[PDB]
């Protein structure tokens, strides 16, 4: 039986032979994470003097 | 030695004889397979591989 197997766990599917491997393993989702600017809460408290 | 030499009386001589082969040949059953499972498609990186 032609297996697909795991091929990320090192389990690779019965058509790949010893110099070959999946060539798409997983999907890759391009929206990538990413955090917000923590607050300011003491910048607009200051007045400001010209130097 | 052999010639069919034929006097001028005759008679039983020179009798000859005729042979037959008979030839033959038969068929043979041939095949083979493989199998496959729909993860192996589906999951696979090529779609061209069946």
């Amino acid at each position: 039986m032609l297996n697909y197997n795991a091929p990320t766990d090192g389990q690779k599917s019965s058509i790949d032979g010893a110099n070959s491997d999946q060539m798409q393993t997983f999907f890759w989702l391009k929206k990538a994470i990413i955090t917000a600017r923590k607050e300011q809460y003491f910048m607009p408290l200051a007045s400001v003097t010209n130097m | 030695s052999k010639l069919p030499l034929l006097t001028e009386n005759g008679g039983r001589v020179n009798r000859v004889g005729f042979t037959r082969i008979a030839r033959e040949g038969s068929i043979h059953k041939f095949g083979f397979f493989y199998e496959f499972t729909q993860e192996s498609i589906d999951f696979d990186s090529d779609d061209g591989l069946m």
